[PDB]
């Protein structure tokens, strides 16, 4: 700061402690019901995928 | 490639108003045009005197 001020790098940075981070199963990320719709996806399900 | 990558990495712009004081106003305006007729009047009255000296030794 001020008349004197050196060149600067700016770094960014985040943290999320408590939580637990998540990827729902259903076809557009929302909860839609508990039982979601990929999940309902009769391809994927009976012929079974790795 | 590690250690350090877990964080992350003109010309005119023509201000105008600087370093000056403030400024004032006031609307009682304007005698002055007057003078400058003032004293070229007295001023041929000076030249008509002194020829009125002139205009009675010459007599």
């Amino acid at each position: 700061i001020g008349q004197t001020a050196v060149p600067s790098v700016t770094q960014k940075k985040f943290l999320c402690d408590r939580v637990m981070w998540r990827i729902p199963f259903s076809s557009n990320f929302m909860s839609m019901g508990a039982l979601t719709d990929l999940g309902q996806n009769m391809l994927y399900a009976n012929s079974a995928h790795a | 490639a590690a250690a350090a990558m877990t964080a992350t990495r003109m010309p005119s712009s023509g201000s105008s108003p600087s370093v000056p004081s403030s400024i004032i106003a006031e609307e009682k305006l304007l005698a002055l045009l007057a003078e400058l007729e003032a004293l070229s009047r007295q001023l041929a009255a000076l030249t008509q005197q002194v020829s009125e000296l002139r205009e009675q030794q010459q007599q």
